[PDB]
C-alpha cells in the first residue's frame, strides 16, 4: 500500500549503511577465509530449505554473520557456532515459526551443545546490540519487484537466485550495498527473461542508473555465468524447485552489451 | 549492573516479563523496568524481546515510549523504559462521572496518530493497539508502547503470523482469515480506540471470533462485492452470514460532530486498501484546531 512506499524505501537507504559490514574483514580473521565463509553460507541455504525457512531469514543470518566477524575474530572450529546462532536469531526475528533451538543443535551433526549455542545466540545479540532489523536484498528486490510492467515470475525467481547466489562470495559482494545488488539482480534477470532493462521508473525511485550498476553487474554476470562451475552448489539446486520456476536451469546470457 | 536502580513498587505484567518502576539513584530519574526470565536448557531469548528491542531502538519519536537501556545478564535481561504515569484504560475508567473533554479525545488522538505513522513509515506494525497499551504523562502526552507483537514488514507485505491483535480491536480483514495484511489494521484498531474515548465503551466487545464480526456487521453492514470487492472470496467468508444494514455513522457514536463521524468512518473503511493511512489522518479538518490539554490525574 505505497502511502508508505516512498518513505520506507528512504529508510531502508539509510540504515542499509549503517548496518553494513566493514568491507575488509576476513584480511584481519586469522584463521578463517572467503572460502570458508562460502562453506558455511551454503551450508545455511541448506539449512533453510530443510526448515522451510523464508529467503529473508537467509539474508537476515548472513548480514548478522557478516557484522558479527566484522569485530570479532573466531577460529574455524567456531565458523559453524557463529553461522547456526546468527540463523536462530534470524528465525526468531523473522520466522511465523522458528524451528526450536534443539532442532538448530541437530543440524550442526552434533558438533556443538544446547547450551553453547544458547550462549552463542547471546553473545551476537550483545555484539550487534540487538540491532536487527537489517535491510537486505531480498527487501529490495521486492520493492523493484513493483515496478516490473507486467510482474514476471520467471524474472522474479531468476532475480532472487542471483542475489542469494551473491551472498556466497564475499569477494566480491561484500564492498555492494543490498540496494545495489537489488539492482544488478532485477537488471539481470530482466534482460535474460524479456531482454528488457532496468526501467526509467526503478531510476527515478533509486536514483541508481546502468552506468551506477555496471561495477557490480560486471561481478554478478560473471558470476551466473561461473555459477555451475562454483565450489558452493545448494542455491542452484533449490532453484530447481518448481516453487522458483526451475530458473536455475535458464541459460546466462553472453553479453550484457552495456 | 542494576545497582542503581531502586525499585519501587510492582507495575503489572507484559506480553511477558514483571514491570517494576524504578528510580535511579544517581541521576533520580524515574523508569519502568520490564524483566525477562531467559535460562539455557530452554529456548534463548524469546522472539517477543528480540522484535520488541531491535523495533523499539530504531524507532524513536515522541509518541512512542522511550527505551532507555537494556541490561544484560547471563540468566536475566532488563529492558529499561521512561516512567509513564498511567494507560489509557485506567484513565477512561476514571473519567466515569465526568467522560473525556473533546479537546483532549481530539489531542490524544492526534498523536497516537503521529506516533502510529511513524511506525508505518519506518515497516513496522504494532499489531496489539488498545487502551492497556497507550501510556500517558501529566503534560498532555500519549505515547504507543508494547511491542511485544510489533513486527517489521516488507513492502509488498508476506503472510504474517494470524493470531493477532486483541480481538475487540481486531481488523475485520484478519478475523476473514485473508492471506495478508498490512498498516491498515494497524488504523482500525485506532478507529475503535477513537470510538472508545468518547463512548467510553468499547465499540465491538465480541467473545468469539464470529460473535466479534457479527458485532462489526451489525454496526457498519455486512459487507459485499460493492463495498469490499472480493470479501466473498475471503477464507472465513461465509455466504450465510446474515446481511445487516448499515447503520447511520450518527447512531454510532453520537456525540461525534461531523468532521469527527468523518474520520472515524474512513478509519473503519472495510476495503483496507481504501482505509486511512496515520498520514493522511494527521490532515483531516477533524484536527484544524487541535491543541494539546493536559488532562487531570
Ligand atoms: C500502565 C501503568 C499503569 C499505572 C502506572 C504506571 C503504568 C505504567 N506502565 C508502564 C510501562 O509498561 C507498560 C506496558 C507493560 C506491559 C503492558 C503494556 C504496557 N512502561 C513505562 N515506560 N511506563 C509505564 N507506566
Amino acid at each position: 500500500v505505497p502511502d508508505y512506499h516512498e518513505d520506507i524505501h528512504t529508510y531502508l537507504r539509510e540504515m542499509e549503511v549503517k548496518c553494513k559490514p566493514k568491507v575488509g574483514y576476513m584480511k584481519k580473521q586469522p584463521d578463517i577465509t572467503n572460502s570458508m565463509r562460502a562453506i558455511l553460507v551454503d551450508w545455511l541455504v541448506e539449512v533453510g530449505e530443510e526448515y522451510k525457512l523464508q529467503n529473508e531469514t537467509l539474508h537476515l543470518a548472513v548480514n548478522y554473520i557478516d557484522r558479527f566477524l566484522s569485530s570479532m575474530s573466531v577460529l574455524r572450529g567456531k565458523l559453524q557456532l557463529v553461522g547456526t546462532a546468527a540463523m536462530l536469531l534470524a528465525s526468531k526475528f523473522e520466522e511465523i515459526y522458528p524451528p526450536e533451538v534443539a532442532e538448530f543443535v541437530y543440524i550442526t551433526d552434533d558438533t556443538y551443545t544446547k547450551k553453547q549455542v544458547l550462549r552463542m545466540e547471546h553473545l551476537v545479540l550483545k555484539v550487534l546490540t540487538f540491532d536487527l532489523a537489517a535491510p537486505t536484498v531480498n527487501q529490495f528486490l521486492t520493492q523493484y519487484f513493483l515496478h516490473q510492467q507486467p510482474a514476471n515470475c520467471k524474472v522474479e525467481s531468476l532475480a532472487m537466485f542471483l542475489g542469494e547466489l551473491s551472498l556466497i562470495d564475499a569477494d566480491p559482494y561484500l564492498k555492494y550495498l543490498p540496494s545495489v545488488i537489488a539492482g544488478a539482480a532485477f537488471h539481470l534477470a530482466l534482460y535474460t527473461v524479456t531482454g528488457q532493462s532496468w526501467p526509467e521508473s526503478l531510476i527515478r525511485k533509486t536514483g541508481y542508473t546502468l552506468e551506477s550498476l555496471k561495477p557490480c553487474l560486471m561481478d554478478l554476470h560473471q558470476t551466473y555465468l561461473k555459477a555451475p562451475q562454483h565450489a558452493q552448489q545448494s542455491i542452484r539446486e533449490k532453484y530447481k524447485n518448481s516453487k522458483y520456476h526451475g530458473v536455475s536451469l535458464l541459460n546466462p546470457p553472453e553479453t550484457l552489451n552495456l | 549492573s542494576m545497582e542503581n536502580f531502586q525499585k519501587v513498587e510492582k507495575i503489572g505484567e507484559g506480553t511477558y516479563g514483571v514491570v517494576y518502576k524504578a528510580r535511579n539513584k544517581l541521576t533520580g530519574e524515574v523508569v519502568a523496568l520490564k524483566k525477562i526470565r531467559l535460562d539455557t536448557e530452554t529456548e534463548g531469548v524469546p522472539s517477543t524481546a528480540i522484535r520488541e528491542i531491535s523495533l523499539l531502538k530504531e524507532l524513536n519519536h515522541p509518541n512512542i515510549v522511550k527505551l532507555l537501556d537494556v541490561i544484560h545478564t547471563e540468566n536475566k535481561l532488563y529492558l529499561v523504559f521512561e516512567f509513564l504515569h498511567q494507560d489509557l484504560k485506567k484513565f477512561m475508567d476514571a473519567s466515569a462521572l465526568t467522560g473525556i473533554p473533546l479537546p483532549l479525545i481530539k489531542s490524544y488522538l492526534f498523536q497516537l496518530l503521529q506516533g502510529l505513522a511513524f511506525c508505518h513509515s519506518h515497516r513496522v506494525l504494532h499489531r496489539d493497539l488498545k487502551p492497556q497499551n497507550l501510556l500517558i504523562n501529566t503534560e498532555g502526552a500519549i505515547k504507543l508502547a508494547d511491542f511485544g507483537l510489533a513486527r517489521a514488514f516488507g513492502v509488498p507485505v508476506r503472510t504474517y503470523t494470524h493470531e493477532v491483535v486483541t480481538l475487540w480491536y481486531r481488523a475485520p480483514e484478519i478475523l476473514l482469515g485473508c492471506k495478508y495484511y498490512s498498516t491498515a489494521v494497524d488504523i482500525w484498531s485506532l478507529g475503535c480506540i477513537f470510538a472508545e474515548m468518547v463512548t467510553r465503551r468499547a465499540l465491538f466487545p465480541g467473545d468469539s471470533e464470529i460473535d466479534q464480526l457479527f458485532r462489526i456487521f451489525r454496526t457498519l453492514g455486512t459487507p459485499d462485492e460493492v463495498v469490499w470487492p472480493g470479501v466473498t472470496s475471503m477464507p472465513d467468508y461465509k455466504p450465510s452470514f446474515p446481511k445487516w444494514a448499515r447503520q447511520d455513522f450518527s447512531k454510532v457514536v453520537p456525540p461525534l460532530d461531523e468532521d469527527g463521524r468523518s474520520l472515524l468512518s474512513q478509519m473503519l473503511h472495510y476495503d483496507p486498501n481504501k482505509r486511512i493511512s496515520a498520514k493522511a489522518a494527521l490532515a483531516h479538518p477533524f484536527f484544524q484546531d487541535v491543541t494539546k490539554p493536559v488532562p487531570h490525574l
